[PDB]
């Protein structure tokens, strides 16, 4: 169906918030399943201060819908777990 | 969670589907009293660019659910 360019970025504090959600993020996070990691071009990284996610799609936005709803959940528990 | 900057980009078969979808979600956002934070988006012909800029990540969670569902409601009565 559709051809989906995304850019999202994250701003923080320090270097190493950035870093402890993007590592959160990449590995052993379960709210994204693999299939939809399989799917698309996720990539998690930090950039200083910010952790930078940029995803480049082409399919039908059902997948594409999840598969941020579940990456911004899986930040969104990062820092919950971070700031406790 | 300082600031939470978004860009969104769609490309759709038709420039009629970029309409459609367009039309039926500037509706929505023109309206969504509740403001969660700012998200303007505009139409690049066959293309639909969406930009929010949040102040958390529930409501960027929220934002971008809202806005790319509407895409897909608007998608998928535009192909029944």
């Amino acid at each position: 169906k559709i051809r989906a360019k995304v850019e999202l970025t994250w701003e923080y504090e320090d270097e190493e918030t950035a870093k402890a959600i993007a590592n959160a993020v990449n590995v052993d996070n379960i709210s994204i399943p693999e299939k939809l990691k399989k799917s698309l071009n996720l990539i998690t990284f930090p950039d200083g201060a910010r952790v930078v996610t940029k995803v480049k799609y082409e399919g039908e936005i059902e997948s594409l819908v999840v598969a941020l709803d579940d990456l911004i959940f899986a930040i969104k528990v990062a820092e919950e777990v971070l700031w406790s | 969670p300082k600031r939470v900057q978004g860009k969104i980009v769609i490309e759709f078969p038709s420039e009629d589907i970029a309409e459609v979808v367009y039309t039926s979600v500037l509706y929505e956002h023109v309206s969504v009293p509740y403001r969660r934070s700012r998200v303007n988006f505009r139409r690049e012909g066959r293309r639909i660019v969406l930009e929010i800029e949040a102040n958390d990540s529930s409501a960027m969670r929220g934002t971008v659910n809202s806005y790319l569902r509407w895409i897909k409601v608007a998608l998928d009565v535009l192909n029944i």
